[PDB]
């Protein structure tokens, strides 16, 4: 079989990002760019004070990451390339020709693996850089400004609770109805701010339409939302296909040296659909990459949930024992057996299976020698505030012949 | 180890160990040093506004 | 000694116990990501020369570095289906025995004896040969059947504990807490966690649930605290160290944008290739999304104590009676309410 | 605003009626929900008793 | 500093333009009976005494 | 995979076994989920040379 | 597998069918008898 390349501005995820060349990136220290954003005022009276226009400055830094890949060729190969011992030329040729169509067969995987790479390394780093939708739409939307007080951020916190609560597995729970789906589809794809304009060549679409971003979804999720959701607006984009390369020269090159300081279309298969006004691509990239490699697919990302439930409770008031009809849960029995108090809790499986947790099961928890090292508590609540309080019940006397 | 050409030059050459306490900063080395071939950087990438 | 036989035997003392036990889910993922969201450098690849086993090996090397040039947020991710379960919802309760460190009994008799009933009715114990020097690491089985074993660690409290706080999502410490609440000082954590003085921040008309896993240096504090360092030489992940660790904060930022930097893909503190869900290995990198352990809550799942009255004879749905005589039932207030069929 | 009543009982015996025999039974000879109301249960913003 | 200026000055002279509106719809909140009554005062009262 | 996935993919088997058994006289008054669980059948055999 | 699926069996006839003109009974327990809900892949097939 003959590899398929994959090249990666040929990928819809290239239009997540600007790809530009540097030949000189091993030699920087801390990359610096900066920001300078300023804001509107608004003019009242009455008791209000007057108020000035505020301007921000913002600096953000690079982050450096790398890439590898390995390539081997056997000690016999080795032997054959480097025209040592060559006897029989006949022979020896056919193994030559072999080892070195090996080596060529080698390196062109080896090769292919970058441009294999670069989608998972932007496919990584776009998963670390992305908060929650749950938590980032009822923040964007319920508070205006900020500097919120005590109690509209409780209030915040109280509404985040209750919203990631909710909307947890919005897509296989509300799976039967696609208009929800449509409708919160709308709600992450305008509930982020956009980015800086200059650019010279950009993602468009056969028309002319430039896109807005990505999407990148399993196959699945593709898939169902293919099938009834979302509706295809094209199956052509246009991308570039340069970089655009910059270097230091000139004036730059001695300011480098000496201060230690520098100053600075192709017809593609690819579905595009419409969410609410905006043109996207839907990539789903689990064929083209991370098939038939040792890897795992991301967005196949874990959650941890921790259960509680309480064990041996016992309701203390008399009011609370009550049931709810006369003759619920029946026995054979003079006394009834739901009266004693609880010794267990029963709970289902993974699998659906009933489980008990009786208290034989705390032997490990409460018969160890932890529950006598009461020392290090009395030495910390010796070091407190003490009153002299009467000793009337902690204090023990000694006769007097009497 | 700027690379630049010297201002001017200096006279006297003598034992400059002995008298380190005067200067700001020091650095003797034997032959040749890996610390003299470096020639890392900061950039900036640009500004919006 | 005495609870040893109590327990054994069918007595019940006068204690109860809240059980928490975490659990790790398989969900495919969903993320949005705006036009130029990032700023890629490509730097140029240089090749490595490596001896192996008979020839040599070529390992190339290519730097590069990325810029988030986004004056807010440029990419939006959310979880969407849910796979099948990775781990196990089992009955595996903690074994304290993995941990050295605390006083000994006076007499060795009376800790063995105790260590050889405790390892009764058990299934993860220390090893017969007890290894000095060592990891005590749990007798390795046969093969497991329905996946990742999780531990489930038992915290006291007193019997007649108010049983609609576990109704809702609460928390396991008895006294809600957090790094949430602040806007005055700095030094205003401890005092919501610790101080006994003012009340609780949640349910306002008391100070704590309980008194025996709560205050600065009670029962539950001196046993699961990460602080003290009790469970230290266990390799057992303990499933609310979470909830009783004090975090280290700073408060530079505001609350919202430190509660989003928290939101984001933390590392895992778990194992997921082992068999009894063990404590985090060094140097493996694996980001789990962690929900309930920024909001220091725990969510109560579909429990009861009586099987009678957890299933209604109607052919279809479960029961639904929240107390009957001195039972109870707890209606399930997880996020898995529509999934994990029963 | 929001207006409810603590220790209100109700004082005429025809008033006191319960709509069916067996509702709220209890094992205890005397029921306590003839006793007169000592306190009054309502819901909180989140929805917590 | 003139730059500043000019950059200063053209939000301040904004700010007038941008509050006339809020000051509009404060007068017009404060000058409005609600609907609830409004709807039947000019229904179930003809003219008026 | 290790020990973990293999065991939660053989629970997942057994459920998947005793789910989709006799599942065209089963779900006959369905026919858009026939068709869905066709296509998966084609789409999941490797092709030939 | 290694699996035997068990049958709607019951541990007495008054319970494996109600008096309703329809479908059978789906009380679990009774006093001491029981009745096992069918678990088989034979749900919506083999008529009663």
């Amino acid at each position: 079989n003959t590899l398929n390349f994959v090249r990666f501005l040929e990928l819809g995820l290239s239009v997540a990002c600007i790809c530009t060349k540097f030949p000189e990136l091993a030699y920087v220290r801390d990359g610096v760019i900066q920001f300078e954003v300023q804001q509107p005022m608004i003019a009242r009276d009455g008791p209000h004070p007057v108020d000035q226009p505020v301007h921000n400055y913002m600096v953000k830094r690079i982050h450096k990451r790398s890439l590898s890949a390995a390539f081997a060729i056997a000690s016999e190969a080795l032997s054959l390339l480097s025209n040592t011992y060559v006897d029989g030329t006949e022979i020896d040729s056919s193994l030559r020709i072999r080892a070195i169509q090996q080596m060529a067969r080698n390196l062109r995987t080896v090769l292919d693996s970058f441009e294999r790479g670069t989608a998972d390394q932007l496919l990584g780093v776009l998963l670390e850089k992305a908060p929650p939708l749950s938590l980032l739409s009822p923040i964007n939307k319920f508070q205006p400004e900020g500097h919120l007080n005590r109690v509209a951020r409780a209030a915040l916190l109280s509404d985040l609770k209750r919203r990631v609560c909710a909307d947890m597995f919005f897509m296989t729970r509300h799976a039967r109805e696609p208009r929800l789906i449509s409708a919160y589809l709308s709600d992450m794809v305008s509930c982020t701010q956009p980015s800086v304009m200059v650019s010279r060549i950009t993602h468009t679409n056969t028309r002319g339409r430039q896109v807005d971003g990505v999407l990148v979804t399993t196959a699945t999720l593709k898939r169902q939302l293919l099938q009834g959701i979302l509706q295809i607006d094209d199956t052509a984009a246009d991308v570039p296909v340069t970089y655009g390369e910059m270097v230091l020269q000139g004036t730059n090159l001695v300011t480098a040296l000496v201060m230690g300081k520098a100053v600075r279309n192709a017809r593609v298969p690819a579905d595009l659909v419409i969410v609410g006004d905006k043109l996207v691509f839907l990539e789903a990239l689990e064929r083209r990459v991370y098939q038939a490699t040792r890897v795992a697919y991301p967005l196949i990302g874990n959650i941890d949930i921790t259960f509680i439930m309480p064990m041996g409770v016992f309701q203390a008031n008399s009011m609370d024992r009550y049931t709810r009809h006369a003759g619920d849960f029946s026995t054979v029995s003079e006394q009834d057996p739901r009266q004693f108090p609880p010794q267990g809790i029963f709970f289902y499986n993974k699998d659906g299976i009933l489980t008990q947790l009786t208290l034989r099961d705390a032997m490990g928890t409460i018969c160890h020698s932890s529950l006598l090292d009461v020392e290090a508590t009395l030495v910390a609540l010796r070091q407190q505030h003490l009153d002299r309080q009467c000793y009337f019940g902690v204090y023990v006397a000694e006769g007097t012949e009497d | 180890p700027a690379g630049i050409i010297p201002t001017g030059n200096v006279l006297s050459t003598i034992e400059v160990c002995a008298h380190r306490c005067i200067f700001d900063f020091f650095k003797q080395i034997r032959s040749d040093d890996n610390s003299l071939y470096s020639a890392q950087f900061d950039i900036l990438l640009g500004t919006y506004c | 000694i005495s609870l040893t036989h109590q327990l054994r035997t069918g007595f019940h003392p006068g204690i109860a116990f809240t059980v928490v036990r975490q659990d790790r889910f398989a969900t495919e993922q969903l993320l949005y990501a705006e036009r130029a969201s990032e700023s890629y450098f490509v730097g140029q690849i240089q090749v490595h020369h490596h001896d192996a086993i008979g020839g040599v090996n070529f390992t190339l090397t290519q730097p590069r570095a990325h810029v988030d040039l986004g004056v807010g947020y440029t990419a939006v991710c959310a979880t969407a289906a849910l796979r099948c379960p990775l781990t196990d919802m089992g009955n595996t309760a903690q074994n304290l025995f993995f941990s050295r460190g605390g006083v000994p009994m006076l007499h060795d008799n009376v800790t063995e004896s105790l260590r050889r009933i405790t390892a009764s009715g058990g299934r993860l114990n220390p090893t017969e040969p007890l290894p000095i020097f060592g990891g005590l690491r749990p007798a390795t089985s046969a093969g497991i059947a329905r996946g990742q074993a999780s531990v489930c660690e038992f915290v006291a409290m007193p019997v007649s504990t108010d049983l609609q706080y576990f109704r809702t999502a609460c928390n396991p410490r008895g006294r809600a807490s957090g790094m949430l609440y602040m806007g005055d000082r700095d030094a205003d954590i401890e005092a919501i966690m610790f101080d006994h003085t003012q009340s609780d921040v949640a349910y306002t008309d008391r100070a704590t649930l309980n008194p025996w896993a709560s205050q600065k240096h009670s029962y539950g504090d001196r046993l699961y605290n990460g602080t003290y360092n009790l469970t230290g030489a266990s390799p057992i992940y303990s499933p609310c160290f979470k909830f009783f660790t004090p975090a280290e904060v700073n408060t530079n930022c505001n609350t919202l944008d430190r509660l989003l930097m928290e939101a984001k893909a933390v590392a895992s503190q778990s194992s997921t290739d082992t068999e009894y869900q063990f404590k985090r290995p060094p140097g493996s990198t694996e980001m789990t999304q962690d929900p309930c352990g920024l909001f220091q809550e725990a969510y109560p799942p579909l429990c009861s104590s009586d099987a009678a009255m957890l299933r209604t004879a109607h052919a279809g749905e479960t029961g639904a009676d929240e107390v009957h005589l001195a039972q109870y039932l707890i209606r399930d207030a997880s996020p898995l309410r529509g999934c994990l069929p029963l």
